[PDB]
């Protein structure tokens, strides 16, 4: 129902200085556009529209941004931050779950001693003449403002820009959608591992583990999600479920558990 | 010239605000020779172009099936929106203009009693859970199980019936696996009606809800 | 009730289960201090399936009282 | 210069299909000699005809402030849908626009649980009941009171507090006279929210809630 | 044009011993050319220079902000002496005064009541307790949480919320694992308020807190 496209940016960071360009990639997986995007890049009361005759739209303009390709509404905005300032804060412009995000923050070519990571405006790290903020398994309880802050030479103790770490889930959340919860004994029911993946990791590979109440049905995991039962007596009839997972087996949601009764 | 029917939205698409209600027009009996139908959709006498239609189907009566499908958003459905369904079709010399709203009438809050099943049927290896939804009306009403916040699959429900009243009233059967009654879970009957406070009413039940948990008195030899 | 029939109730279409039967209810409304008064009923079904094609089945104020002091024996 | 503040629609209106939910944006520093803003309303993007807007109000420090509600049905918010508020304003440079749509982040089931009053509040006269709900994402919750299926009134809500697994929890009470909770009377904990089936959840509490006195009669002969 | 903003000592720390009571008077926009801000702190009448203030701090929209950190004891604030910031800046011709003090009001005692996990929450991993507190004056409490002495950490208590009383009330709860709580420890939920006979209530949570009695009586003959 959203058919929008999406802007995948590199560098990963949404906020960089005055001497540097980054790449807007205006990415419709389906919907593939090898030319004519309408970037409306919005800045001050704008509707600056630069279009390209290919999908990279590298520029150095702060401001938001938004890509259109044919046959698809706008993108989801970007909002684009060249800065001069002292110390900045680089963040990724959007975290998924067991994704290994970095949070930077570097100054403006200067040596900044004992950095500090602030998270809701409170401690959260040290960095000793460290300018990098390591997060192994991006989750829930990653969420909220950051700012870093760290002494300069002399000058001033300066505080970054404050980004948002909004987790986002790769893929909703799986439902076993069974073919018939109630088939009679000897038929076939096709379980489904349903599951909408979010449209950044389109390319990704899921892996559908279904599931007896305890035991692993089939053999470990599987690209197909669809676990096609042959025949179904009394003894096989407990609860069903099925996990979904990416390639690295970081991420893993548990569909909830549907009953499925043999009839006779 | 075709003729003009209409299915109104069904009360489960209407009541929970997770479906979306689509009104449905159907379309029978259109010549052969002039096939491609416009259809027009009111709101209040307002036009909206958001409504599609399904490919028209011949039948084995050769005639074209086609049928106009228009999303309604739920509050306008509930407080009574006018939707005229109009037929454009050059063998009809006019434009037939044919309205649907909400059934008027006044609302009867649905008395919800869900109750155990009895202890003669725990031999017995499949359970039967049943909730009474009584005393309301019109029959606009669905009825879906839950266990746990999820959904139970094996349930049926049997069609509203006329009440001494003027109400209706209508059951729900659930079948469990004995043991899963055992256990001691949570089954609760969630029925959503207009005439309800949220359009929405979720009377629970778990094993041995009706029996006071004071003292059971055992005798062993 | 008590051996003579009455009419009040009202008895749902049957509906078609999961495994290829039937099945259906009946409601009776009741008077509430009728009922409380520990009157006994039957609901009677008559299907062709049936052995002797009839049975009874009997519920009353004491049969499906709560009994918060079940009086559970052990072998 | 004027100032925007745009405001979502409250996590109540977005999820009860019995109440239209509308968002707002406001103006304010608006001076007397500029008595007239031209409100064009955005759903993705696409021009909407139905932003009912109220009157300019007064206000104390010598500007005014104008106000422009716009009905939406709740699956386009639900969904995620952006909405845009433009001003045009003589004194404004240029128009100025502000997106506002529902948080995108991982649903999150909040798990209900009712608790009975202490032993301490019988004492007094107004026993007070809790409606713990934990474990939510995002913070874009109801929670209402009813008992014998009418509505409750007297009931507040604690405002969504992060939690260390980073899903909001929040808290409900209700005072209510000590009598009818000496009584029979059931009083169910009314949830909303976007992760629940049917988005809505419903747990019951009264005196006999989990009363675990059993007296233990072990007969041997 | 620079402004200044005063915050009052948390409400952790203003009726704590070992914790220390600060007031901060906090400056924003200060630009570059004129940087140099001094700070005249009065308690009362008198100014004092035991205040201490942190070195200039450079925000990421290129404009200053200096702190000034009064480190005040607990009497003057209890007492509600009318602390106040004078802070001098260029481009107001005069400096700035902010004043603030202890909220003015007639106290009135917290009562503090404990609530254990729901019996739906015992099968779950981690259980989670409750310490309501209703009806306090002012809105500034210290909840903490303490096992055996030692204080526990994985707690997180909601703002106050204000009542229909007009007083306060606020919610926390404190997570604890099932273990722990299974095997019967004792936690008590401490609560700092100024209303308070010598500001403090503990009042002890354990296993058997809602068990009235447990009469495991046999007959073995
Ligand atoms: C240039 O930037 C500065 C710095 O602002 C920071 O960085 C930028 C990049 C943005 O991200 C800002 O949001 C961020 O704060 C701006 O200075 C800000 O100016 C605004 C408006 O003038 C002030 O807001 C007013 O502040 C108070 C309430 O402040 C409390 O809550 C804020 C939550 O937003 C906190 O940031 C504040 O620190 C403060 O919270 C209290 O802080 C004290 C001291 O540490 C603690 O002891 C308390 O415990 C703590 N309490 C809580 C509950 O957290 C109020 O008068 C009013 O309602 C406004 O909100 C900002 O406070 C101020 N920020 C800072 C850090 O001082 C400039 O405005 C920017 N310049 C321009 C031209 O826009
Ligand atoms: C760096 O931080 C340490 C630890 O807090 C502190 O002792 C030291 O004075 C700081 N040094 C500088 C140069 O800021
Ligand atoms: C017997 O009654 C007690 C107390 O009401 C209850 O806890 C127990 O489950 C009952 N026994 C059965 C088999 O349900
Ligand atoms: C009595 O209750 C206890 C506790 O629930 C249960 O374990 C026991 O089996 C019961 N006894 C009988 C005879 O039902
Ligand atoms: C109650 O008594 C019965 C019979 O002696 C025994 O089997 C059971 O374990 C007891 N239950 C409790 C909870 O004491
Ligand atoms: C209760 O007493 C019975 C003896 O009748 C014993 O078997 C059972 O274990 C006891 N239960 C508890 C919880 O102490």
């Amino acid at each position: 129902r959203t058919p929008r496209p999406i802007i995948f940016l590199q560098p990963p960071w949404t906020t960089v200085f005055q001497g540097e360009r980054v790449t807007l990639t205006c990415k419709g997986f389906r919907f593939y556009s090898p030319q004519k995007t309408k970037w409306y890049h919005r800045y001050l009361g704008k509707e600056i529209l630069r279009e390209t005759p290919d999908n990279i739209l590298e520029v150095q303009e702060s401001g938001e941004y938004r890509c259109q390709a044919q046959g698809s509404p706008l993108s989801s905005p970007v909002h684009l931050d060249f800065s001069s300032a002292s110390l900045i804060l680089q963040a990724p412009l959007s975290v998924f779950e067991g994704d290994s995000v970095v949070l930077r923050c570097r100054a403006k070519a200067e040596v900044t001693l004992n950095n500090t990571i602030y998270k809701n405006d409170n401690v959260l790290a040290f960095l000793n003449k460290r300018t990098d903020f390591h997060i192994p398994h991006a989750c829930l309880k990653d969420n909220g403002a950051y700012r870093c802050t760290g002494y300069k030479e002399s000058c001033c103790p300066v505080s970054s820009n404050t980004v948002k770490i909004q987790v986002q889930e790769p893929f909703t959340r799986p439902v076993l959608r069974a073919s018939s919860f109630q088939p009679i004994s000897g038929n076939p029911v096709t379980l489904t591992c349903e599951t909408q993946l979010s449209l950044e990791r389109s390319d990704v590979p899921l892996r559908f583990r279904f599931f007896r109440d305890d035991q692993t049905l089939g053999l470990g995991w599987s690209l197909s999600p669809n676990f096609q039962i042959t025949a179904m007596w009394s003894k096989d009839s407990g609860f069903y479920w099925c996990k979904a997972a990416t390639m690295p087996y970081s991420v893993i949601s548990d569909s909830p558990r549907s009953w499925i009764q043999v009839q006779i | 010239g075709p003729s003009v029917f209409l299915f109104p939205p069904k009360p489960k698409d209407t009541l929970m605000i997770s479906r979306t209600p689509e009104v449905t027009c159907v379309v029978v009996d259109v010549s052969h020779e002039d096939p491609e139908v416009k259809f027009n959709w009111y709101v209040d006498g307002v036009e909206v172009h958001n409504a599609k239609t399904k490919p028209r189907e011949e039948q084995y009566n050769s005639t074209y099936r086609v049928v106009s499908v228009l999303t309604v958003c739920h509050q306008d459905w509930l407080n009574g929106k006018e939707y005229k369904c109009k037929v454009s079709n050059k063998a009809l010399p006019a434009p037939i203009e044919k309205t649907i709203s909400k059934a008027k009438g006044q609302p009867r809050e649905p008395q919800v009693y869900t109750l155990p099943p009895s202890r003669d049927e725990l031999t017995k290896n499949q359970v039967s859970l049943t909730c009474l939804v009584k005393g309301f009306y019109p029959s606009d009403i669905a009825v879906e199980w839950e266990s746990n916040g999820q959904p139970e699959n094996n349930y049926k429900t049997t069609p509203p019936v006329l009440d001494s009243d003027g109400s209706f009233f209508l059951y729900s059967k659930l079948t469990v696996d004995k043991s899963r009654w055992q256990q001691g879970n949570v089954f609760s009957c969630s029925v959503m009606h207009e005439a309800l406070h949220n359009h929405y009413t979720q009377k629970s039940l778990d094993k041995s809800t009706g029996k006071p948990t004071l003292y059971n008195v055992s005798l062993i030899m």
